[PDB]
């Protein structure tokens, strides 16, 4: 029928419209925002802690430095560049050379739904297991806070500091799981799926949120520092949004033609 | 229509539900479902494609070709050529634009195509 | 709601199953509206 | 009807071909109310920041490809007067505040003919970066009249070449290929807009709320809204008829409320 | 007003330019009722019969003499497919029933421009034979292919051509001088009728009930209605403007009676 | 009583040795409603297609050995003219559209005498692919022709020869031993039907509604019924009465609802 | 009910324990008619 798109506005028509017949009934409402985004999805896969740690540094980051790499994971379904927030995702198609490969996440899945600009909800977490018989717990710290370094000596062994505190520690049973849902804890009021401006008014990054997240876990093992072990153990980190709520309209990413 | 105001003519869009062939000929979309355009003051022509299927519900992704996954073709073609004075840029050209109407639903949520990350 | 059946009970109270905003004390609507 | 006047202080921009001013969320975009993170009495709106400014944009030509764009961030614009954009009063105001919310009534101009052809995507577009270049710094007024439009590619359909931390010599560099700030440009009007085609109109009007992060945000830094004209469909006319339209646009801030008075911005 | 969409079944036309409808003899045509010559239940209009069909005609020039015209028969044109007026479901409804009563909606567009200049007269014209030859055989698409447009002559003027029955030879053969089927150009406009002024509008709209000199007629013979279009003005335009512009109609049977189901109509 | 006359359109048919007809699964198979799948207005039931259309079997002999059977697809059996079944109007808007629904009435007639013996048993079976040959093709009229009457085998009674797709090289052939599509010739009276015994009656009568995996179907490929006739006793008589007695079947399209209207079926 | 002596209490709501048809808005019956 005659209209004129360049309005802004074009209403949505039927069969009746400009030809003969009915309206079809409604057959779902899974379009919903709430339980759309109602399920767990995986985030990242981390290496489990088998001692007190030392945060990675901010960035840049020169070679020499001593730290513990793809062990902290940041809850958001942005970017993220070795624990830390990110605008560019990257990944290494190349794994070949010098120097440590950054652990990068992305909650595929939510980008390419993510048809608008702000996004909020409470965040349920569970940690899986990607090793046998695996006995690990899980550290959380809230956004705008940080992981509790060092350790105390028990007994002549080191106990990491991180077996402590006043944040949610959760130890699973041999060879069990942890699952618990955490509130939007961010000082910000929603999480910007695009953003545009910056977090300081001096050398700052132009699109990169400063507490755009839920948090940071981290998985240990609950043993001293002396029963360390040598082989690497790593867990699953799977994300669901709840009670989940959008704002403005925006872009799905491009598809390519190629 | 974006071409020039001056320009005057008429487009025959058509919507045909799967034959065995695709259907090419004026005189073939015609008997189909048409409607006729006319260019004018106003620049746009809304166009629903009826929901013609075998099944209350269709397949969103042609994963193989069937009844309940593809439903035929939308096609355009020009009624009476355009028409245009002296003086006047030719090959004038119309935007495209799809959209869900307003009995449109879907259904079952599935895994995405993680594919344009890479 | 969301993706949740549990029609029956909830064992922890709202405030602390979810996150509430605090005070500073079918029909879907258009995103765009010409004037 | 297709002829209007808005007037705003000891403003007023009329136009004979007006299609209606499109509010994006809501029926009435002006109303607000003061920021919930502030207990400082703020600054709201005098007659002498409410009315319209007026700028310049690089003119269209038939070489200008489809999907190539120009941005106006804002208030982004009115701090470096992009296109001679200088906001008197407002500006003075805002560089003399930390915080500030508002939302922005804006009209892109472009007049053509009869006989020409072609269509610009005229939309407000929520929290982008289109004004940094990829190493990050802003473009300057020299690098946005060298370059006229800038071209869409697959860096910017993807996101690839947004402003990022550089991650240092320790880290092996990656291969970046993908960006939350990418532009789909077959999907750009899902935002507030209207779409300036030679055939219909000679302007455009689009009205929008304040939106961001949080209740209010820094004056210096912020970007939530982003006026993009883009080419839709390529210019075209015949020998004779006047080339190169130019493109002017008025902004108009609207409900603005100011936090957080200090001496005057000095970068540091 | 000028812009309006007619809907039937799953068919729409719409036009920008609409003088109205031109509606023949009675306020509404389209009411009718069945034939008192037939003791059959008939077969009457069903959704996919109830719609518009479109066809082509040949293009309008500058070389088209005053009075030069072009006939469509109705049903005839259904029957030979002219200008590609393929029924579809009315076709073959028709070739299966031995008598057929209906009225005709029909549209004929030929959209020109503001520079260019000429006058077409549409008419819907009751009980001729101006789709057939003097030898008394119908036109072939191909006849009507190459001589593109008929021009008025003596022999029209007169209906000194139309078909008839040669006497034979005990009979001296007469001088043919004059046919009740002639055509008198000045009158045409007494039918029911539009004109299409290059100037006014890019098409016509005539609606027509069913006539005849029974209530009902032969499916295979009949032709009470006949689209004619013929020029008034000459067209003519300057160089560069758009050449040889387009003719095509929309017919829509109305009413529809068909009696006396058989199988299908096979030539004797 | 016995004797009925079931008029339809303009057609007509009688019997004097009616067993009344056999309706399935509801009193009046006939009430039905428009597919939900579809939001195009549907063609119904219009006069020239509310009728019986009548068409050949191939003829009863002694040599028809217990359970060999004829099959008539529908509305397959109109789309081939099996039996000389020529749909008229019916099967013209049936190759129009896309999607077809609807129920059946059919009359099988066979007049044998007092002194003859014999029994068929005449059904009408839902969703069978007994019209298609194992390597996936349909039978042609003369393949149906040269084998007369199809004989029960382990095949059929198995379902171990219906169409299937062929593997490929790169799996081993696997051994067929059965398929869902089967014929367990003792329980075919599970279906609605009658038998038409030589000693009782001269024609059977069956009334199905319409059925399917979905709302409605394609009109094409569907073919949720299929008249089977098959035998249970085998013919027999003494030499002197007439041999190789003849059967014919009658079938009406019963509130028919077709959607998806465009230019005939054309395969690809 | 089918294969279920659950008498008491449903968890889930009717509508995700189970899926259930969208509106278009004993006694054994026989199957087959003689008229």
């Amino acid at each position: 029928s005659t209209d004129n798109a360049e309005t802004g506005v074009i209403e949505a028509g039927n069969t009746d419209t400009d030809f003969s017949g009915e309206l079809a009934a409604p057959g779902s409402n899974h379009t919903n925002v709430k339980f759309l985004f109602d399920r767990s999805r995986l985030l990242n896969v981390i290496k489990v802690l088998e001692k007190d740690a030392v945060f990675p540094r901010p960035f840049p980051t020169q070679e020499g430095a001593q730290q513990d790499d793809g062990y902290f994971c940041l809850l958001t379904p942005r970017p993220t560049v070795a624990s830390r927030p990110a605008t560019r995702f990257g990944l290494y198609a190349n794994p070949s050379g010098s120097g440590v490969l950054a652990n990068t996440s992305l909650d595929f899945n939510f980008y390419s739904l993510a048809c608008f600009t702000y996004f909020r909800s409470d965040l349920e977490v569970t940690v899986v297991s990607l090793e046998p018989d695996l006995e690990f717990a899980v550290g959380w710290f809230p956004s705008g806070s940080e992981y509790q370094a060092s350790s105390f000596v028990y007994d002549q062994l080191h106990v990491p500091f991180h077996f402590t505190g006043r944040t949610p520690r959760a130890f699973a049973s041999k060879g069990g799981k942890v699952s618990f849902v955490l509130p939007w804890n961010s000082v910000s009021s929603v999480l910007p799926v695009r953003w545009g401006g910056a977090s300081k008014l001096s050398s700052a990054t132009r699109g990169l949120p400063a507490h755009a997240d839920w948090g940071t876990i981290y998985a240990f093992v609950p043993r001293p520092n002396e029963k360390k072990s040598t082989a690497v153990k790593h867990v699953a980190v799977y994300i669901r949004y709840k009670n989940a709520r959008a704002w403005c309209p925006s872009m799905l990413p491009f598809r390519s033609y190629k | 229509f974006c071409g020039p105001m001056m320009a005057r003519g008429k487009f025959l869009l058509s919507y045909s539900p799967p034959n065995g062939t695709q259907p090419q000929t004026l005189s073939e979309a015609m008997q189909c479902t048409y409607s006729i355009w006319d260019i004018g003051l106003n620049s746009s022509w809304t166009f629903v494609v009826p929901y013609i299927s075998p099944s209350d519900y269709r397949e969103t992704r042609a994963i193989t070709n069937s009844v309940y996954s593809a439903d035929g073709w939308f096609s355009l073609h020009k009624l009476t050529k355009i028409t245009l004075p002296p003086d006047c840029p030719q090959s004038p050209c119309i935007l495209f634009f799809a959209s869900a109407g307003e009995d449109y639903t879907l259904r079952l949520p599935v895994d995405c195509n993680p594919s344009y990350v890479f | 709601r969301g993706n949740n059946g549990n029609m029956t009970f909830n064992y922890y109270a709202n405030t602390y199953q979810n996150s509430v905003d605090f005070s500073t004390s079918g029909i879907l609507n258009p995103l765009g509206y010409l004037k | 009807d297709r002829v209007t006047t808005q007037t705003a202080g000891n403003t007023a921009i009329n136009t004979q071909s007006s299609l209606g001013v499109l509010c994006a969320y809501v029926e009435d975009p002006t109303k607000s109310d003061p920021p919930s993170s502030s207990t400082d009495q703020p600054t709201t709106t005098f007659t002498a920041i409410d009315r319209w400014y007026t700028g310049r944009l690089n003119s269209w030509t038939k070489a200008v490809k489809t999907f190539s764009f120009q941005a106006v961030p804002l208030p982004g614009a009115f701090l470096s007067r992009q296109g001679g954009l200088n906001g008197g009063a407002f500006t003075a105001t805002l560089h003399r505040h930390f915080l500030m919310k508002c939302g922005w009534q804006v009209q892109v101009q472009c007049n053509l003919t009869q006989f020409h052809q072609g269509a610009l995507l005229v939309a407000m577009v929520p929290e982008t970066t289109l004004d940094v270049k990829p190493d990050g710094k802003a473009k300057s007024l020299q690098e946005l009249n060298e370059e006229q439009w800038v071209e869409m590619s697959d860096d910017y359909r993807t996101g690839k070449n947004m402003p990022f931390q550089s991650l240092g010599t320790y880290y092996r560099p990656p291969n970046w290929t993908w960006g939350p700030n990418f532009i789909n440009p077959y999907q750009v009007t899902v935002f507030p807009h209207q779409i300036l085609n030679a055939r219909t109109s000679t302007s455009v009007d689009i009205n929008v709320p304040y939106i961001g992060e949080t209740p209010t945000q820094s004056s210096e830094t912020q970007n939530s809204w982003t006026l993009l004209v883009m080419v839709l469909v390529p210019l075209d006319y015949k020998e004779g008829a006047t080339t190169d339209p130019e493109i002017t646009f008025s902004v108009r801030p609207t409900s603005p409320y100011f936090n957080g008075l200090r001496n005057r911005y000095t970068a540091g």
